[PDB]
């Protein structure tokens, strides 16, 4: 069934599951036009498709063209993600294959399950949380390379950089929630505190910044203040 | 016209032939049915006044044999039987109606209701959705269920109706997944039409069924058939013109049927909303569409 507070260590078990979340696969500039009407230009898009215990991304890149000469772009943008995912299970060599699918919206439901009938015993389950996977295109990295696409194009990161060295799966998704809530509350204010300091940087082949345990526990405690602050700043308390 | 006596009433029971009903009292001196049209099917019920408990009944056709209604008191039930005799039925039949001790089908001319409902209804389609091949009749009551209940369980005393399943490889072809979904015009006219029923009256035989069923019996898996096959036709982009308008006029006559007090029960709002109101045929049911909204404007 539906995944929410009560089941939450059910993420960090050894039962293979990927979260899929689709709020970036459609994204759309809307302009007017000469004639002083509206119109959109789609741009690139992305598949956020996570496995919580190991951090490993799937960012299946959506390019423009897929769009084009399509209607209902929207509806058909659920569609295609579930055909990419279910692209993605017949991939994986079965022992990788995931036991359950978790989607972040519940119209992603019914095009997976159409989609997965193939794999009866995937399970596609919604959820009650409210996770902050949009603030994905918030990373750097992550937008540069779905900006930068020029064809459709799967890319492989671990969004939990070396952190499952020092803490658990449990710690590290609660971390990645924080930072992705803080970026997706107050972008500005979330990038500013991840890069202040100049003197830790960012390794090359990872997403965050080269922090000490004990500059990670000061940047935790930053991201709570901001989003707390912002919830005074827009309720006025 | 056809009887259907009956060789006594002993325990108290509302007995219903088709769309009709009277109520006979324990012991009453009553025996059976008269007058009844040839050329259509029909169906004998019953609900005893002790257990409204199982309403139960008999679906048969007076041109398959003769048939006769006997109480059995060690199953507590009220059976149909075929008599093969010809002559011992006939002398029975005579002597119980120059008794004057049957009642009268009662049907008023002008009124083709109950054609209406059983138009594509057929006793051979009936003898394979219902199997009890002894029998040139069907019993069915509420509890039964469908061979589509017991997937999600005595085989033997289940509806075999045409499993529908939206969900479905058989409703979804490879790579047409979103096609096929949102118009299911591949599984209706491919599928269920040219490969399961083989046309429409089959189809339709099937619907109509299902709806009687749940209607005198409160048999909750034939209304869940019912607006399946409904909910089939609706949601595809492609049906048949003639398919259309035909089931235009069989649902009009259902919903003019149905116990005005028995709608919150036997009507799926989001069925006969989507149909109506979003789905591909939803100007196309307009006698349909006119009696739901005068009728039960509260469902929608
Ligand atoms: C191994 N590899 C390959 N590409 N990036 C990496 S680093 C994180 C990792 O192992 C991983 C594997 C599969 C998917 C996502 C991430």
């Amino acid at each position: 069934g539906a995944m929410n507070s009560s089941n939450y260590a059910e993420l960090f078990n050894n039962d293979i599951k990927l979260f899929v979340d689709d709020t970036n696969v459609y994204r759309v500039t809307v302009h007017k036009t000469f004639e002083g009407n509206v119109a959109t230009k789609a741009i690139n898009g992305c598949i956020f498709t996570l496995n919580p215990k190991t951090g490993h991304l799937f960012l299946k890149i959506i390019h423009t063209s897929v769009w084009a000469g399509q209607k209902r772009l929207s509806q058909l943008a659920k569609w295609k993600t579930a055909e990419e995912v279910s692209a993605l299970v017949r991939s994986l060599p079965k022992e990788e294959q995931p036991k359950q699918i978790i989607v972040t919206r519940k119209a992603m439901l019914d095009p997976l399950e159409v989609h997965m009938l193939d794999f009866p015993n995937i399970a596609i389950r919604p959820t009650e949380l409210r996770l902050p996977f949009s603030a994905a295109m918030s990373i750097d990295k992550l937008s540069d390379v779905v900006m930068k696409a020029t064809e459709p194009q799967m890319v492989l990161f671990n969004i939990y950089d070396d952190w499952l060295d020092r803490i658990s799966s449990y710690t590290a998704f609660s971390r990645l929630t924080l930072l992705l809530r803080a970026l997706k509350t107050n972008e500005e204010s979330a990038k500013m505190i991840l890069l202040s300091d100049p003197t830790i940087t960012i390794k090359s082949y990872h997403l965050w910044p080269s922090f000490t345990d004990e500059q990670w526990i000061t940047i935790e405690s930053q991201m709570r203040d901001l989003i707390l602050t912002e919830y005074g700043r827009k309720y006025n308390v | 016209m056809n009887t259907v006596p009956f060789t006594s009433a002993p325990i108290e029971v509302t007995i219903g032939i088709d769309q009709y009903s009277f109520n006979v009292k324990e012991n009453q001196p009553f025996h059976g049915i008269k007058d009844i049209p040839i050329g259509h099917v029909h169906v004998i019920h019953f609900q005893h006044a002790d257990n409204s408990s199982m309403r139960y009944g008999y679906w048969f056709d007076c041109r398959m044999g003769n048939f006769y209604i006997q109480y059995d008191p060690k199953d507590g039930l009220y059976k149909m039987m075929e008599e093969r005799d010809g002559a011992k039925f006939e002398n029975i039949v005579h002597n119980f109606k120059e008794r004057q001790m049957m009642v009268s089908y009662p049907k008023i001319d002008e009124d083709d209701t109950w054609y209406n409902l059983t138009e594509f209804v057929q006793m051979d389609k009936i003898r394979k959705i219902v199997r009890k091949d002894e029998n040139q009749f069907s019993y069915v009551d509420s509890s039964m269920t469908t061979v589509q209940e017991n997937e999600l369980s005595d085989p033997a005393h289940s509806l075999n109706y045409t499993v529908i399943n939206f969900k479905s490889r058989e409703a979804i072809r490879p790579g047409h997944e979103m096609e096929d979904f949102l118009d299911k015009s591949y599984y209706l006219n491919t599928v269920m039409l040219q490969g399961i029923f083989k046309n429409s009256s089959n189809y339709f035989g099937e619907l109509q069924f299902a709806f009687l069923n749940a209607m005198f019996f409160g048999n909750y898996g034939s209304s869940l058939q019912w607006h399946a096959m409904i909910e089939l036709i609706c949601s595809s982009a492609t049906v048949p013109k003639h398919m259309l308008d035909k089931l235009d006029e069989i649902l009009y006559y259902q919903i003019k049927t149905l116990p005005e007090q028995y709608s919150d029960i036997l009507l799926n709002e989001r069925v006969w909303n989507i149909c109506l109101y979003s789905s591909f045929q939803k100007n196309s049911l307009h006698n349909t569409e006119k009696i739901m909204e005068n009728k039960y404007p509260e469902l929608l």
